[PDB]
RNA sequence: GUCUGAGAGGAUGAUCAGCCACACCGGGACUGAGACACGGCCCGGACUCCUACGGGAGGCAGCAGUGGGGAAUAUUGGACAAUG
RNA sequence: AAACUGAAGAGUUUGAUCAUGGCUCAGAUUGAACGCU
RNA sequence: GGUUGGCUUAGAAGCAGCCAUCCUUUAAAGAAAGCGUAAUAGCUCACUAGUCGAGUCGGCCUGCGCGGAAGAUGUAACGG
């Protein structure tokens, strides 16, 4: 569960070390997103001379949640930090490298590359 | 002296010499010099293709009336017209290449960019304590609407200045301070003003371009009563009240840049419906033959697009002479009733710098 | 064996490869080719064909295979030429083409070819602008027919006798052609 | 030592020879007469690669050579016939 | 026997002069580059 | 049919606009009342002949109607 004004760790090479939700998409009231769910964010520390800069606006999306991700066994798994990976424009993944596991709710199309990067999906 | 008495002016030869030029110093240093070698490309061509006399007749004409030229007051460019009679000396402003044109017409296609690029509009600047209307033509106010405009006379609503008298800038009124209706005497304030502006309007239609604080100029857009019809809204112009009306289209002049430049934008999609109804030529050569021919409706050039061409009149051929193939395009466009529209590099590729939207 | 070159790029260690469908023939490592087109013409040598991250044993007609080239500086080459056998194909700038140009049902244009006349001229993988020269009798070419032109490119292209090209003004298909002569 | 300078000085430390230090980055040692080891080991790191996703591999400042940077610097040669 | 052998100035401040004093040049050198050949 | 009347206009052809609105073959047909064309083209109309058979056409005036006619607690603008 993040909302708007979460802090996320950074969880791929872009540059980026913290970003802050500034909006949760994909419905006129909604107010969580849990990992595959895409977010408004602005970067709030990068490391220098980064792809991305502190203060910058751009979509993400939640890789890994504290409050958990159900299966359908009736399972829950948690991580201990939230983070999420940058997007581009079109909300594909401007990553090389995936830091930290990732769950398999990012199996599909669009976040394939987070799930062939990342070292590990649970 | 004007785009008129030079596009009707006929000689043979006709010598337009177009000199870049600064305004302030040391820039201005190497006007002399570039007016120089410039009046020196055009000696050796008229002596060259005429003759001597002609040559030195035209020069001589010309060094008469360019010995005067301080070169201290110029402007963006220097304009030389020269015949065997006359001589005229123009100082523009806008912009070009320093080239020497002989033909028998003088190369007039900076005077069509300059008219065609001309703007004329309101200035309504509104403050919480006034309101004042400013007639403008791109850098210049024409008219201030005073009490001695005489374009009030009938006027039903609040002539300008219109000065914000209401009950609750003076005291009389009704509902005092704790019922907080400020923000809707401020509307309907603003809402009068608009009246005001639009009974001046409907004589004389032409945008308006809204000047005040944002607050100000959000109260004015949502009580305008053809909110269609605002260009470009300012909200960074300083002394409203006290300014000067010049000073005010002064500030406003980024604004009048940006509303040119959206015009551009927007003809761009004029050409793609005259793409798609096949009623597009970009080829020169079929560009030349339909404007020749009063086929032309509009032409769109490159601003910058110059191409010497061994233009055939009777044969209506263009092969690559004529110095200005461009020019004497805009020129046939121009007199068959046409328009010309000079867009900017970036809106226009350099793969095709021209592009005439025919009649049929 | 030829090949249109659709992209160019270089990789470390490997050199330039230029993608692109091959048209007809053979090629392998080690087969002596020459890039024929646009620029002029230089010779080299292949080193490796690989399509999809993986080393391809030879790249056939049809195939999409990125060959490798050898010394080539990813400069001397560009979208638009072709890497062809040695001696096979010449680049030429005058031919003659049987052009048919389209009618207004077809897209096309409500005006006739007339001499002089500037399109651009598809071939393979790239347009160049061209200079329609009807020969003597003819001032214009109705929309709809079909005659035989002269054209001169504004620069080489490497044709044969029989290759098909596409005339093209606006973007929109203006005529179709089929060389037939090439002329120096 | 090299260049310059009458010299004294000034500048400099390619090629040849001596000494030192380094071996992708940090650290630890093993074996050995000798190493804390350029083409050895272990651990950690960054980067590149392979993978069946569980895990693995590598280090041209050796000689050629490629990309890159640059104003600019060479062959992906032969033989151990000679000295070692 | 020998190693013991080596040292140049000019232009430019002034109406002109001498001095001072900077700047510039003629020499040698290079792991050189570039231009023409 | 003269004929794209003349002028104008890039065009200007019955039909952007301006000035005429004439003649001919006629049973009749306008220098055209509309649509249409960039201008042409094209389709109509006026008008005439044929078919059909008995009433029909258009203005003016008066009476009573119709549309124009959207609001907030509940019909809610005949008290029912």
């Amino acid at each position: 569960m993040i909302q708007v004004e979460s802090m996320l760790e950074v969880a791929d090479n872009s540059g980026a070390r913290r970003v802050q939700c500034i909006k949760v998409l994909g419905g006129s009231h909604r107010r969580y997103a849990s990992v595959g769910d895409i977010i408004k964010v602005t970067v709030k520390e990068a490391i220098p001379r980064g792809r991305v800069k502190k203060g910058d606006v751009m979509n993400a999306v939640v890789v890994r949640t504290k409050k958990g991700v159900r299966r359908p066994d009736g399972s829950v798994l948690r991580f201990d930090d939230n983070a999420a990976v940058l997007l581009n424009q079109n909300k594909a993944p401007i990553a090389t490298r995936i830091f930290g596991p990732v769950t398999r709710e990012l199996r599909g199309d669009q976040f394939m590359k987070i799930v062939s990067l990342a070292p590990e999906v649970l | 002296a004007t785009l008129k008495s030079l596009r009707e002016t006929k000689a043979n030869p006709a010598v337009s010499i177009f000199v870049k030029t600064h305004r302030e110093h040391p820039a201005n240093d190497q006007d002399p010099i570039a007016l120089k070698n410039q009046l020196k490309i055009v000696e050796e061509r008229l002596t060259n293709e005429f003759d001597k006399r002609t040559a030195t007749t035209i020069l001589d004409k010309i060094h008469a009336e360019t010995k005067e030229y301080n070169h201290k007051y110029n402007l963006d460019t220097l304009a030389i017209f020269a015949s065997v009679d006359d001589v005229q000396l123009i100082r523009m402003p806008l912009d070009t290449p320093e080239r020497v044109v002989i033909s028998n017409r003088f190369a007039t296609r900076d005077l069509v960019r300059d008219m065609a690029s001309a703007v004329h509009y309101y200035t309504v600047v509104l403050t919480r304590d006034k309101a004042r209307l400013i007639e403008a033509a791109n850098d210049r106010v024409v008219a201030e609407f005073d009490t001695d405009n005489a374009k009030q006379n009938n006027m039903e609503g609040i002539p300008f200045p219109i000065d914000n008298n209401g009950l609750y800038t003076t005291g009389d009124g009704g509902s005092d301070r704790s019922a907080n209706n400020e923000n809707s005497y401020l509307k309907e304030f603003f809402n009068q003003v608009d009246k005001s502006v639009q009974e001046l309007w409907g004589e004389h239609k032409m945008p308006l371009v809204i000047v005040g604080d944002v607050r100000n100029i959000s109260y004015y857009k949502e009580v305008c009563d053809r909110p269609e019809n605002i260009i470009a809204t300012v909200s960074n112009l300083t002394e409203l009240e006290d300014g000067n009306a010049q000073r005010i289209i002064d500030g406003v002049q980024d604004a009048v840049e940006g509303y040119r430049t959206s015009l551009h934008e927007a003809a761009l999609g004029e050409i793609d419906k005259a793409r798609g109804a096949n009623a597009l030529s970009t080829d020169l050569q079929d560009v030349y033959r339909a404007a020749f021919q009063g086929a032309g409706e509009t032409l769109y050039v490159r601003r910058g697009y110059i191409q010497a061409a061994k233009v055939d009149e009777d044969a209506q051929t263009l092969t690559m002479v004529t110095d200005d193939a461009v020019g004497l395009i805009i020129e046939h466009v121009i007199n068959n009733g046409g328009k010309a529209v000079f867009m900017p590099q970036e809106m226009m590729s350099a793969d095709q710098p021209i592009a005439l939207v025919t009649r049929y | 064996f030829l090949m249109p070159i659709e992209d160019v790029f270089s990789i470390s260690g490997r050199g330039t490869v230029v993608t692109g469908r091959v048209e007809s023939g053979i090629v392998k490592v080690g087969d002596e080719i020459e890039i024929v087109g646009i620029r002029d013409t230089q010779k080299t040598t292949c080193t490796g064909v690989e399509m999809f991250r993986k080393l391809l044993d030879e790249g056939r007609a049809g195939e999409n295979c990125g060959v490798l080239l050898r010394g080539t500086k990813r400069e001397d080459v560009q979208r638009g030429q072709v890497l062809a056998k040695p001696g096979s194909i010449t680049p030429h700038t005058k031919f003659d083409a049987e052009v048919y140009v389209l009618s207004k049902e077809e897209g096309g244009r409500h005006t006739p070819f007339l001499n002089g006349y500037r399109p651009q001229f598809y071939f393979r993988t790239t347009d160049v602008t061209g200079a329609i020269q009807l020969q003597d009798g003819t001032e214009m070419v109705m929309p709809g027919d079909n005659v035989e032109m002269g054209v001169e490119l504004i620069h080489p292209i490497a044709m044969d006798k029989g290759l098909r090209f596409a005339i093209r003004e606006g973007g929109r298909t203006v005529g179709a052609g089929v060389v037939a002569n090439v002329n120096v």
